[PDB]
């Protein structure tokens, strides 16, 4: 399948000034499976994941240098920032990185992925050919003068291709199934409007992962309404979606639900 | 294993 | 950006019979937030809390959630309070939805 590896990478000051906050967190297949904190009596990488608990100590400790080479890092790049966008210190300030690669079928590198928000807004993006630079506004101009002055492009084009690659084979490898599906579980409710009407909601609850799609009519999707597919709180996920119907009208909807672990789409409509 | 950054923003 | 909350249950509701509450807050930034939840306007001591986390648009989100147990008559909302908002936000709990 499309598979991928993440880290997300946050810095965070807040007023009463010290020191930055700094959480880095690590997704194989969008499962998070590592986790950093420095907000910890003893902030280490954590395993995630059970088949995460399959590595050596100095693998824990080589990682967890590595963060706190970040922490370093990004304390200093968020002191630049203050700088350019010409600040008012003792504020809230936020500084964000995604980095990770993507695989095809056949392990081949399809896509690497690094960029970085300020504000929670884009600031810099390393673009598809790995070569150049994507900088929205003039602070993020001054940071591409110097990346590209320091072959920083180079640096990271290798990270994605080598060792990004390389680590999601072998994470691959230690998660065998532990891609394990739970099929949905789908009822019908009737829950009545004013004037003549009723309303049909359908629920899909128990599944895993979150993708799915609802459907109900035929193929009419203009007056229904849904909700964001939310987690149960267990592993599994939850999400709904509604009609306005005329009372008594009711017989002739379907509701369509289509996810991966199933055997095939599954329809149902409501029996009172 | 995670990203090692290179030179600051 | 302002957040956006969902109330809801882990199992379908039952009247006397124990359940989860889940308060569901995502796409706010910046990532510092607030979250109590409630039983008939008042505090609930002890909400359980999930980890710092964000998405892809680079906003965040955080679950909370406490044991409890529905009845025909009492309140159960979560009230959220976060930068990007005047006051503090409240969405009671519907177990319809």
């Amino acid at each position: 399948g499309p598979h991928s590896m993440r880290y997300f990478e946050t810095a965070v000051s807040r007023p009463g000034l010290e020191e930055p906050r700094y959480i880095s967190v690590g997704y194989v297949d969008n499962k998070e499976f590592v986790r950093f904190d420095s907000d910890a009596e003893n902030p280490r990488y954590e395993p995630r994941a059970p088949w995460m608990e399959q590595e050596g100590p100095e693998y824990w400790e080589r990682e967890t240098q590595k963060a706190k080479g970040q922490e370093q890092w990004f304390r200093v790049s968020l002191r630049n920032l203050l700088g350019y966008y010409n600040q008012s210190a003792g504020g809230s300030h936020t500084l964000q990185q995604m980095s990770g690669c993507d695989l095809g079928s056949d392990w081949r590198l399809l896509r690497g992925y690094l960029q970085f928000a300020y504000e929670g807004r884009d600031y810099i993006a390393l673009n598809e050919d790995l070569k150049t630079w994507t900088a929205a506004d003039m602070a993020a101009q001054i940071t591409r003068r110097k990346w590209e002055q320091s072959g920083a492009a180079e640096h990271y084009k290798a990270f994605l291709e080598g060792e990004c690659v390389e680590w999601l084979h072998r994470y691959l490898k230690n998660g065998n199934a532990t891609l394990r599906t739970d099929s949905p579980k789908a009822h019908v409710t009737h829950h009545p409007r004013s004037k003549g009407e009723v309303t049909l909601r359908c629920w899909a609850l128990g599944f895993y992962p979150a993708d799915i799609t609802l459907t109900w009519q035929e193929e009419l999707t203009q007056d229904m309404e849904l909700v964001e597919t939310r987690p149960a709180g267990d592993g599994t996920f939850q999400k709904w979606a509604s009609v306005v119907v005329p009372l008594g009208k009711e017989q002739n909807y379907t509701c369509r639900v289509y996810h991966e672990g199933l055997p095939e789409p599954l329809t149902l409509r409501w029996e009172p | 294993e995670g990203p090692r950054n290179q030179d600051w923003l | 950006k302002t957040p956006q909350i969902q109330v809801y249950s882990r199992h379908p509701p039952e009247n006397g019979k124990p359940n989860i509450l889940n308060c569901y807050v995502t796409q706010f930034h910046p990532p510092h937030i607030e979250i109590q939840m409630l039983k008939n306007g008042k505090k609930i001591p002890k909400v359980e809390m999930s980890d710092m986390s964000f998405s892809k648009d680079w906003s965040f989100y955080i679950l909370a959630h406490t044991e409890f147990t529905p009845t025909e008559t009492d309140t159960y909302a979560c009230r959220v309070k976060h930068d990007s908002m005047a006051e503090p936000k409240t969405v009671y709990w519907d177990r319809d939805m």
